[PDB]
């Protein structure tokens, strides 16, 4: 929700959602770049976390 | 922003303004009853919304 100014008020659920995704697409994305084993499983760290 | 007491009184008439003197203030013994209003009390909006 908007907060009277321009900033928001927002219940962070949604900011780890997008954590959860923004993580996810960047490990998709690293992926298709077929990056080394070790960097993109640190990726599966995060994700996990 | 700067608040002013009462001065701007939206949402009602001139009945309320019976005991809401010329400074938007409730009287000097008025019989204030159920949810009529004490003292004016003015704030700013926002951007967002508008």
């Amino acid at each position: 929700v908007p907060l009277d100014g321009g900033r928001f008020a927002t219940s962070d659920l949604n900011d780890l959602y997008r954590r959860v995704i923004n993580r996810n697409n960047r490990l998709k994305r690293l992926l298709d770049l077929a990056a080394p084993d070790i960097i993109v499983r640190n990726e599966k760290r995060m994700l996990q976390e | 922003g700067p608040e002013e007491i009462t001065a701007d009184i939206p949402n009602v008439g001139e009945a309320a303004l019976s005991k809401l003197d010329e400074s938007g203030i409730v009287y000097i013994g008025a019989e204030v009853t159920g949810g009529d209003i004490l003292v004016g009390k003015v704030t700013p909006k926002g951007e967002t919304q508008l």
